[PDB]
RNA sequence: GUCUACGGCCAUACCACCCUGAACGCGCCCGAUCUCGUCUGAUCUCGGAAGCUAAGCAGGGUCGGGCCUGGUUAGUACUUGGAUGGGAGACCGCCUGGGAAUACCGGGUGCUGUAGGCU
RNA sequence: GCUCAGGGAGGACAGAAACCUCCCGUGGAGCAGAAGGGCAAAAGCUCGCUUGAUCUUGAUUUUCAGUACGAAUACAGACCGU
RNA sequence: UUCUCAAACUUUAAAUGGGUAAGAAGCCCGGCUCGCUGGUGUGGAGCCGGGCGUGGAAUGCGAGUGCCUAGUGGGCCACUUU
């Protein structure tokens, strides 16, 4: 019997379409994440000004959404299916998280658009569980302990299970 | 010359000890001081208002005015041939209690204990600091076994 | 292969933050200028109502700090509350109230200040000032410690608050973070807080449960189905806990019973067991080889 | 050139090493502070042999370079390429100062950097060798063909350490042989009875 | 024509000529420079102590 | 035996990893109707009590790192005062007093105030 | 209310460097400038409201002759902000 | 792990040094005053009136105080530090 404090779940999906513009381009890369999501996504801005990749600082290059709960597990499944539920290894992360990129976002379920176009976006899930949220607290904060962690091959058997996934070398 | 300047010099004076940086122990802000209270300065570095000037730092003065978060301390600065007892305005961090003064009024007190005690029963009491006097005679033993015999050790370079 | 952060260097030149600050409760900046008195006070206790929420249960104290640590005057939890009348939700705004009130009622109590100083009898909800009464004692004049929590408008510190201030403490506030505080058109609607205080934030959603789906409602509110609390029943139920606090706020203590002595804790164990582990090992390690080769 | 070492042998000033203060300083002549065999392990070359200074004075950069040389020569004359490790146990880090005369006089006379110079004091070690035992009187030979590139009086003395460690010669096999020693190139790593219990593992397995 | 720019040298010698005085430590120091809302309290303390003479 | 609320002193308390936690507590945890806050009820705020000590937390462990405290280093280094002492100097010795710091080797590993629990 | 420099591990285009998370992170960043000191639920970062950079007596500190100036520190009386 | 360093580096850290204290202006009860401070004849300060001289480390030495005031305001040398 494990401990059901300890049931592996997803915390959160971070989504972001990173094109290096602004404006037009950026106001309709917004568009494809409130169109798949159902909520208002957040601009992110430049660092510092790149002169080589073509941004100035402060000058918004992406748009992104963290999406939590029934909403999160529902994109996480068209996301996967396009990948025909295989990952490599090196994309599982040390910290017990894993992540993917989508080439076009027509493959989920969003009809071609002449102005709204084709935007290529990427999935990073958040592999969490019960007794994360202690370090984020205003209280008593503390680091979650060397046990409740997730590891790599625990994040691994997760998708193994949890979505029926092989997982690929290379 | 010199560069004249307030805190000039005070690189390592005005400086925290070392791991003691940070947030200031709250006890230091809540110790009650009274007129004559005799009280030595030290300029914490973490509070830059209402600092000594680094000529007082290491200095014992008694209080005269008290103000909401700093006490006015009468301190001998000297200058040149003159001692002048003067006035300055330090905020509570940069001072302490002295504990010099602290020995004397226990030993006024033990001297009240030992002058009301026998001041009937005639048994005429101490009551002066006498110097550390020269020891009395006594008999050091050697116990049976012989004291050891030392010599100089020869030389013989170590490098 | 990169540099080791936490190296002998580190924890060599590390200084560890206070007890309270590494445990995440206290706030030093916070706590600096709420506790310590001006110096040309001298020994006048400055006192402070500590209000603090956890998970179930609503602690309210006085406190004055002194240099060895600040001394509780008077302890008011929220777990004490079925001896006056609330049976259950020990940990809202209503009983925040109740906490506050039977901490100020408490207090006023020790220091011959119950008939004096009597506060808000009938609860309204508007701002009221515990004034001094000349010929009289002065009004018991202590501050607000929030803690930790983010003081939004409608925060439960803020109901212990108007609890204690309804109940003859002179607090210092203002009405901008009690609920019922428009935020938009910047007015205080007085009847939404009296909703609050005797507890209709509840008794509303306990019937909007009640009236979409049964089985929402025994899951969210299952002992107040047990404790027998019905939303019509709220009002008053609180009512006759603000009242009967008033009738006996003082404190009969819990009889320290006979302890048997037995150690649940593990002892520290002593430096000959220590070394002869080491030893033992070093042995067992060596005729793990004898055996071996 | 440079002037001669009569006018800076005595340590006049205080340490004036090459920093962000002290910048415009010419390279010191010495730079190869040790050669020989110096990828020799402990166990091979025992016989250390110190030549130690007498005098509380600075050698210059370019004499230690010198005597670098004089050490080296005679060494390979005698023990070949790899019978013997010198290292040059001083780093030439006081700066020396010049007032370059080209009509200014001793007006803003702040010397420009000239050279750098090795501060020593009584009993410090210049240089020193480590070789086979054999080649005793060759090392007390090459480090006194050393002496007279350098100003003032050294000693040379024959350590009772095995090697460049600091470790007693009479002691280093009994230490090696339990491992509280082991050899980690011209080093050897002392090992306490202090760490986990699983470092000790790794000693007896 | 430079000259020499300072010295200290014969000075602690001219100063022990006459001592150097501890400053003239009298009894009952002024009231100058404490806290002006506390030295007026004081003054009426003062003023009024002919109220309570039957008393005392 | 021990916790919680608020502390005082701020590592003997930190850090890493493991082990055990009776009861009360403290928590994670269940929700978003209200107050409040968000890209996102994760945080924040609020209303709860199905579930579990997995975690935080507490205690314990480790020839643990660190830290604290002694020993050694060492009467060493440096040093007040002294000499028509030595030495071409560099510097050194002695007299008169004071007196350190690593490497190295041990030991220790939070105390504790007010209020309120629990056993 | 937040945590920084920097590092590790991931992630369509994306590379040494854009963006996105998780982890380590005693300050190794930042605080206009010189350098020093000080600083982590801040003194930094981001927001909210603001004009205590206002009006007024004295005392004091610094340089010092114990004179000015500049700068500063503790108060007191107002009126104010938060 | 190892070699070697720092006036503008430092965990440690002297010797010499610099404050202060070593009583009657002290101690000790008791009452009075206050517009200051206040849960509270609370806190603090200020006043009166009592009672306590084994004069509270060594050594030496009579001190205190105010006017008027010349000359000087090129210095130089020596031990140690620099």
């Amino acid at each position: 019997k494990e401990n059901p404090m300890r049931e592996l779940r997803i915390r959160k999906l971070c989504l972001n379409i990173c094109v290096g513009e602004s404006g037009d381009r950026l106001t309709r890369a917004a568009k494809v994440l409130e169109q798949l999501t159902g909520q208002t996504p957040v601009f992110s801005k430049a660092r510092y000004t790149v002169r080589s990749f073509g941004i100035r600082r402060n000058e918004k290059i992406a748009v992104h959404c963290t999406v939590r709960g029934a909403k999160a597990e529902e994109i996480l499944e068209k996301g996967l299916k396009v990948r025909e539920y295989e990952l490599r290894k090196n994309n599982f992360s040390d910290t017990g998280n894993f992540g993917f990129g989508i080439q076009e976002h027509i493959d989920l379920g969003i009809k071609y658009d002449p102005s709204i176009g084709i935007y290529g976006l990427d999935f990073y899930v958040v592999l969490g569980r019960p007794g994360f949220s202690i370090a984020d607290k205003k209280r008593r904060t503390g680091c979650i302990g060397a046990k409740h962690r997730i590891s790599k091959e625990e994040a691994m058997r997760w998708f193994q299970q949890k979505y029926d996934g092989i997982i690929l070398p290379g | 010359t010199n560069t004249k300047g307030k805190r000039r010099g005070t690189r390592y004076m005005f400086s925290r000890p070392f791991r003691k940086h940070g947030v200031v122990p709250l006890a230091t802000y809540m110790r009650i001081y009274k007129k004559g209270d005799i009280v030595d300065i030290k300029g914490m570095g973490t509070v830059q208002k209402g600092m000594p000037h680094k000529c007082y730092h290491g200095k014992t003065g008694r209080v005269y005015n008290v103000t909401q978060h700093a006490v006015g301390i009468v301190v001998n600065k000297q200058v040149k041939g003159k001692i002048l007892a003067k006035r300055i305005n330090v905020r509570i961090e940069h001072i302490k209690h002295s504990k010099s003064r602290d020995s004397f009024l226990k030993r006024v007190k033990e001297n009240d204990q030992k002058k009301k005690e026998a001041k009937e029963k005639g048994t005429w009491v101490q009551l002066k600091r006498q110097p550390a006097p020269p020891r009395e005679a006594h008999f050091v033993r050697t116990n049976g076994k012989e004291p050891e015999l030392l010599e100089p050790i020869p030389y013989e370079f170590m490098a | 292969f990169v540099k080791v952060v936490k190296n002998k260097a580190y924890f060599k030149r590390y200084q560890v933050k206070f007890r309270r600050r590494r445990e995440g409760k206290t706030d030093y900046y916070a706590r600096k200028r709420l506790v310590i008195q001006d110096k040309n006070k001298y020994n006048t206790p400055k006192y402070r109502m500590i209000v603090r929420v956890t998970n179930r249960d609503i602690i309210c104290q006085i406190a004055y700090a002194r240099i060895e640590g600040d001394m509780i005057v008077c302890a008011a939890y929220a777990h004490e509350l079925p001896k006056y009348g609330v049976k259950v939700g020990l940990t809202n705004y209503a009983a925040a109230y109740c906490t506050g009130l039977l901490l100020a009622r408490r207090l006023l109590n020790r220091f011959g200040m119950d008939k004096i100083y009597e506060g808000q009898v009938e609860v309204t909800g508007d701002e009221y000032n515990v004034e001094s009464i000349d010929g009289q004692p002065g009004a018991f004049t202590c501050y607000l410690d929030a803690g930790l929590a983010r003081t939004t408008t409608g925060n439960k510190v803020f109901g212990a608050l108007k609890g204690a201030v309804d109940g003859g403490l002179s607090i210092p506030h203002s009405t901008k973070r009690f609920p019922g505080y428009d935020s938009e058109s910047k007015e205080f609607n007085a009847e939404v807080h009296r909703k609050h205080i005797m507890g209709q934030n509840v008794a509303d959603y306990m019937r909007y449960l009640m009236e979409e789906d049964e089985d929402a409602y025994k899951k969210q509110f299952s002992q107040y189905i047990k404790n027998n609390v019905t939303p019509d029943m709220m009002e008053e139920m609180y009512k006759k806990a603000h009242a009967a606090i008033r009738e006996n706020p003082v404190y009969e203590k819990k009889p320290k019973r006979e302890v048997k002595k037995k150690r649940w804790n593990r002892p520290k164990m002593s430096l000959a067991q220590k070394k002869d582990r080491v030893a033992q090992k070093k042995a067992s390690f060596l005729r793990a080889q004898e055996r071996a080769a | 050139g440079r002037r001669p070492a009569r006018c800076y042998r005595y340590c006049k000033n205080k340490p004036y090493p090459k920093s962000r203060f002290c910048r415009g300083v010419p390279d010191a002549k010495i730079r190869i502070f040790d050669l020989g065999r110096k990828k020799a392990k402990v166990d091979e070359f025992p016989l250390c042999g110190h030549m130690v200074s007498d005098e509380y004075e600075q050698l210059s950069s370019e004499a230690l370079e010198a005597a670098r040389i004089c050490a080296n020569k005679y060494m390979v004359k005698s023990c070949g390429k790899d019978g013997f490790h010198i290292r040059v146990r001083l780093h030439p880090f006081h700066v020396i100062r010049i007032n370059k005369m080209l009509q200014t006089g001793m007006r803003g006379a702040f010397g420009k950097p000239q050279g750098t110079v090795a501060r020593v004091h009584i009993g410090q070690v210049i240089m020193s060798i480590r070789t086979k035992l054999q080649n005793k009187e060759h090392v007390v030979e090459a480090l006194r063909r050393a002496k007279f590139k350098f100003p003032g009086r050294q000693k040379i003395h024959i350590s009772k350490k095995w090697g460049f460690t600091k470790f007693n010669a009479d002691e280093f096999e009994d230490m090696v042989a339990e491992k509280r020693l082991i050899p980690d190139g011209c080093g050897v790593k002392y090992i306490p009875n202090r760490g986990p219990l699983d470092k000790w593992r790794a000693l007896h397995s | 024509a430079k000259s020499k720019n300072h010295t200290t040298h014969n000075q602690s010698r001219k100063w022990h000529r006459n001592g150097i005085k501890k400053p003239r430590s009298q009894r009952y120091e002024s009231l100058k420079g404490v806290d002006p809302k506390f030295l007026r309290n004081m003054r009426f303390a003062k003023k009024h102590n002919k109220k309570g003479l039957k008393k005392m």
